[PDB]
């Protein structure tokens, strides 16, 4: 998986 | 700082299920 | 983590995962101050498996719990301002001042799952560092050697005596190491397996209540073997080196 992060933290 | 004392547990003085067992060991 | 279960919610609010900004699990780490996070060095420089990493190459990841899961409105993600590995961190033969620390960008806003934990001092050390005595070690790490967990997994375990650690390997060990797990004939076992490296082996004092950082998982030789045990990096013998970066 790995659910993506907020695209801000890069 | 304020270091070490969780916010969950130490400080409303709660415990977590196994710390006991630390404790238990130290002597 | 072998033979571990799952943490409870802000048990362990120093926990930090290192990951890649590219995205993978790279390593554990944990929270000493607002803006300063301490890792294993070989978590970012390995040569043999041509592992160099810098600033610009992680984030941090504060407050977690669920492995993979985004955690909002409880996880804090950091970048970087700089990594400062020990000098004398000795990659080609030990793994001997296994030990780095992270400075990050801005500080992160402690919460009821971000706070950090103590450093011991030399009468800490003194009291807690003892065959027999057990601590605790947390991660997301694998869950048998040979199998990821959805949550932040936990164990208790007993350090051992240093011939008994000396004699299990042939590898050479160091004053900068201590070893833990269960003997054998025990009973019990337990250990910190691919991917808990740098996280923290922590202790609670019975004089004051507050856990400190005495170890940070370093290596071991496969994960819960029978007659292996896991190794850590002494924080308190190098702690003068961690005072001397931070200043």
């Amino acid at each position: 998986d790995f659910e993506e992060i907020p695209e801000e933290y890069l | 700082a304020d270091c070490g004392l969780r916010p969950l547990f130490e400080k409303k003085s709660l415990e977590d299920k196994t710390e006991r067992e630390l404790l238990e060991s130290y002597i | 983590i072998v033979e571990g279960s799952d943490a409870e919610i802000g048990m362990s609010p120093w926990q930090v995962m290192l990951f890649a900004k590219h995205e993978r699990f790279l390593c554990g780490a944990s929270l000493i101050s607002d803006r300063w996070v301490l890792t294993a060095a070989h978590c970012l420089l390995y040569p043999p498996w041509d592992k160099n990493f810098t600033e610009n190459d992680l984030l941090v990841r504060i407050g977690k719990h669920s492995r993979t899961r985004y955690e909002r409105n409880i996880e804090k993600i950091s970048m970087l301002e700089k990594i400062y590995i020990h000098p004398r961190y000795n990659w080609r033969e030990n793994l001997d001042r296994d030990i780095a620390l992270m400075k990050l960008k801005k500080p992160v806003a402690f919460s009821d799952y971000i706070h950090p934990v103590c450093l011991p001092d030399r009468e800490t050390a003194a009291s807690l560092l003892q065959a027999g005595y057990k601590g605790r070690v947390t991660g997301w790490g694998n869950l048998k050697e040979t199998g990821q967990p959805s949550v932040l997994q936990v164990v208790n375990l007993p350090i051992v005596e240093r011939p008994v650690c000396k004699d299990s390997t042939r590898i050479r060990i160091t004053d900068n190491m201590f070893c833990a797990y269960y003997k054998p004939d025990e009973g019990k076992r337990g250990d910190a397996c691919e991917g808990d490296s740098g996280g923290p082996f922590v202790m609670k004092s019975p004089f004051n209540n507050r856990w400190y950082q005495m170890g940070i998982v370093s290596w071991g030789e496969g994960c819960d073997r029978d007659g292996k045990y896991g190794f850590y990096t002494h924080v308190f013998r190098l702690k003068k080196w961690i005072q001397k970066v931070i200043d």
